[PDB]
């Protein structure tokens, strides 16, 4: 009984932030040294938990989130943080106990001449709630002009195109998110470390 | 909900599609300036035009949000920038017939060429037949030929254009709720927007008044000097007591004194500091140059260049078949992409260049930060001024003997201070009347305060009273002198580089102070010091998202601008100007002329 983290992590299709993909990862051994030793990832700041410990504890269901981002971005998805990415399209709670993972994947998802299949959430009436998600495509009304469902004056559509370029910086290359979260209540817990 | 925050959305919106038509423009002329080709020039056009027209709509929409109901200082800065920038108020016919003027003179300016007399045949052009003429020769008639010939053959055609051009662009100014296009090109130092002590339109004109009346002790000096010097080169056609004559001062219009300077160096035995021939020996390369100005600016804390910047840039002349326009040019591409386009040479020249255009990169590192609408320098003086300040401290004796060019046991005489600061003062001193004359001319013109009947009569009256030069040949209204340069034929303005020399040696002055360096402002070196780093970095970071004033006082401690650096800093050659003015005569009279 080991935990399929290789699907997760190793994955050859990744989602848009607005679509994030998330999988149960439950009845197995976990083993996260493996994980946080490998150097591929740029960013593995757990928060709520100390990463160096996370072997010997126990949780009830561990929640894999995945979805690509810009590099400015990463800082977004921390908890307490605001921004168009953790507003509109993926938000963790203030008290968030997990850990985030990212990386460089510039050379796998751009493209010359933009890689316009990753796409963002731009506007939003309101902001999201804690690891909720949005999949409508309602045309956003910012004027007194109805847009009566379509795009137009006053009216901008809601999800546009992330454009990933082998030519960009660090700043606005594609990175690679995978967000572990932990759960633990009333019942048997079913991932836990090697121990 | 208000305004202000219908703004935002629209903004929001531009902001992420201009990034994208942008890249798409910056990626395609990169591709023609490192790929010259008839198709790359098409994909070029195609992809500005892209740009162009979603930036004039959007400017047109930008209209429908008040400027008054909009609270917050960022969204405030790009609104306004948007509507006064593009959309042209005037005319269908107007705006094609601008459009036809403007790309008239820089056609007549790049394909005007002035052919010799008894050799009807043998034409030369600006660049570089004409350049070297006028940079080079000591032939009186030589030069006067190439003065009178350039002024005639593009000049003569350029001024009913310039008439028409003038009144076209005052409507469209007019459009904008601007006095005149004098005004709409003053705007950007407009600290339009603060509590009171709103920098205006019109102060900008006043300072720069003053700035005038403070150098004109050193540039009077430099002007006597640069005249008895001159009498031995050219005997019986300058005057002990008159004005320079024009075609005599090291370029076709006067700009720079900097090629008088093998007729006007101090002390001739002195050697010179060229480090070129000691690179060559020490086997220097083009990565070296680019290397070691990273480390410079390092050295102060800033920032490393990207990696992107080392494997993305033609930082020498590729060859390999491809044609290339070798011009030093820093870019910024539009999304984190940061390069440079230099055919570099093993030259001190290239070295000292190449740390100004890396200014320029690491001053676009800084403000990326900012919206791409504020991505840019507080006013138009900023951004040449850090690229410049940064080859201060590069070109110090220290410096190149701490990189090994220069020999450990070279001479620092007050000898060689002099031969240093008079090149210097050459290029730095000499625009400054000649760029206050240029922009006062123009501006006068937009006013209204000179008549056309009057254009070329204003200009060498204001050529003989503020910069002390002479019009060789009687020039009738059939021509336009101030158009036979580029920034005037080519739409741009010249107040900018009166500005950038101000600006530049009060960061020269505030850097060097952090860096307690102990000395003559000439010899600084402001290597190794993180504190001024830190200084510079806030700076190049706010660009357009505060006022230059504001922006300026957190790192010169000063609202406004100040000559003081500059006097200061050309002061050893003033004291020794003066003692040397003895015997001569300082000053002109505006009434002598080389044709009397
Ligand atoms: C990812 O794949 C590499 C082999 O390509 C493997 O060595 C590594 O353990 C894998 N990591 C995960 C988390 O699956
Ligand atoms: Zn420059």
């Amino acid at each position: 009984n080991l935990c399929p983290f290789g699907e997760v992590f190793n994955a050859t299709r990744f989602a848009s932030v607005y679509a994030w993909n998330r999988k149960r990862i439950s009845n197995c051994v976990a083993d996260y040294s493996v994980l946080y030793n490998s150097a591929s990832f740029s960013t593995f700041k757990c928060y709520g938990v100390s990463p160096t410990k996370l072997n010997d504890l126990c949780f009830t269901n561990v929640y894999a989130d995945s979805f690509v981002i810009r590099g400015d971005e990463v800082r977004q998805i921390a908890p307490g943080q605001t921004g168009k990415i953790a507003d509109y399209n993926y938000k963790l709670p203030d008290d968030f106990t997990g850990c985030v993972i990212a990386w460089n994947s510039n050379n796998l998802d751009s493209k010359v001449g933009g890689n316009y299949n990753y796409l963002y959430r731009l506007f939003r009436k309101s902001n999201l709630k804690p690891f909720e998600r949005d999949i409508s495509t309602e045309i956003y009304q910012a004027g007194s002009t109805p847009c009566n469902g379509v795009e137009g004056f006053n009216c901008y559509f809601p999800l546009q195109s992330y454009g990933f370029q082998p030519t960009n910086g660090v700043g606005y290359q594609p990175y690679r998110v995978v967000v572990l979260s932990f759960e633990l209540l009333h019942a048997p817990a079913t991932v836990c470390g090697p121990k | 909900s208000t305004t202000e925050d219908r703004a935002k959305i629209f903004l929001d919106n531009f902001n992420r599609e201009a990034e994208e038509l942008s890249y798409q423009s910056s990626l395609a002329s990169w591709e023609y300036n490192t790929n010259i080709s008839d198709e790359n020039v098409q994909k070029m056009d195609e992809a500005g035009a892209k740009w162009s027209a979603f930036y004039e709509e959007q400017s047109k929409l930008a209209k429908n949000y008040p400027l008054e109901e909009i609270q917050t200082v960022p969204v405030k800065l790009q609104l306004q920038i948007l509507q006064q920038s593009g959309s042209p108020v005037l005319s269908e016919d107007k705006s094609k017939r601008l459009n036809s003027i403007l790309n008239a003179m820089s056609t007549i300016y790049s394909t005007g060429k002035v052919c010799k007399p008894n050799n009807p045949q043998e034409c030369f052009l600006l660049e570089p037949g004409l350049d070297n003429i006028m940079g080079t020769s000591k032939d009186y008639n030589e030069r006067l030929w190439a003065w009178e010939g350039w002024r005639a053959e593009v000049g003569k055609q350029l001024r009913p254009l310039y008439e028409e051009y003038v009144v076209l662009k005052n409507e469209m100014a007019r459009g904008y709720h601007y006095e005149d296009y004098g005004d709409y090109w003053r705007r950007d130092y407009e600290t339009e927007e603060s509590s009171g002590s709103g920098y205006s339109r019109d102060q900008l004109m006043k300072d720069v008044d003053r700035i005038f009346t403070e150098i004109k002790p050193l540039y009077e000096h430099l002007h006597a000097y640069v005249r008895t010097k001159l009498m031995d080169t050219y005997p019986f056609h300058i005057s002990p007591t008159g004005c320079l004559p024009a075609h005599l001062l090291g370029d076709m219009w006067g700009r720079f004194w900097t090629n008088l300077y093998p007729l006007t160096v101090p002390f001739g035995q002195k050697p010179n500091i060229d480090v070129t021939d000691a690179m060559v020996n020490q086997g220097w390369d083009a990565n070296r140059i680019f290397k070691e100005a990273e480390k410079f600016f390092v050295s102060v804390g800033l920032p490393n260049m990207t990696e992107g910047f080392w494997n993305n840039s033609m930082l020498t002349e590729p060859g390999d078949g491809r044609k290339v326009v070798c011009h030093p040019t820093a870019w910024d591409l539009g999304k984190g992409d940061f390069r440079i386009k230099m055919c570099t040479k093993v030259t001190m020249e290239d070295f000292l260049t190449a740390h100004h255009e890396m200014g320029h990169i690491q001053y676009d590192m800084a403000y990326a930060t900012q919206p791409y609408l504020l991505r840019n320098g507080a006013n138009e003086g900023f951004h040449e001024a850090v690229g410049e300040v940064m080859s201060l401290s590069v070109a110090t004796p220290k410096h190149l003997k701490t990189m090994g060019l220069l020999s450990p046991d070279f001479l620092e005489d007050n000898e060689t201070e002099i031969n240093f600061l008079l090149k210097q003062a050459l290029n730095i001193v000499g625009t400054l009347p000649f760029t206050y004359m240029l922009e006062k001319w123009r501006w006068m013109v937009f006013r209204g305060e000179i008549p056309k009947e009057e254009w070329m009569k204003k200009w060498w009256e204001m050529k003989r009273d503020l910069v002390g030069v002479v019009e060789p040949v009687p020039h009738d209204e059939t021509y336009c002198d101030p158009a036979s340069l580029f920034h005037v034929a080519n739409d741009y303005s010249f107040i900018r580089y009166y500005t950038r020399t101000i600006f530049e040696f009060q960061f020269h002055e505030a850097l060097c102070r952090i860096a307690q360096h102990d000395g003559p402002l000439h010899k600084c070196d402001i290597s190794n010091s993180t504190d001024a780093g830190k200084k510079l970095h806030q700076m190049l970071s706010v660009g357009k998202s505060q006022p230059w004033t504001v922006t300026l006082k957190d790192i010169v401690d000063s609202r406004n601008m100040d000559v003081g650096p500059l006097l200061r800093y050309f002061e050893p050659l003033y004291t020794w100007l003066q003692e040397q003015n003895r015997k001569s005569y300082v000053g002109w009279n505006t009434d002598w002329s080389p044709y009397s």
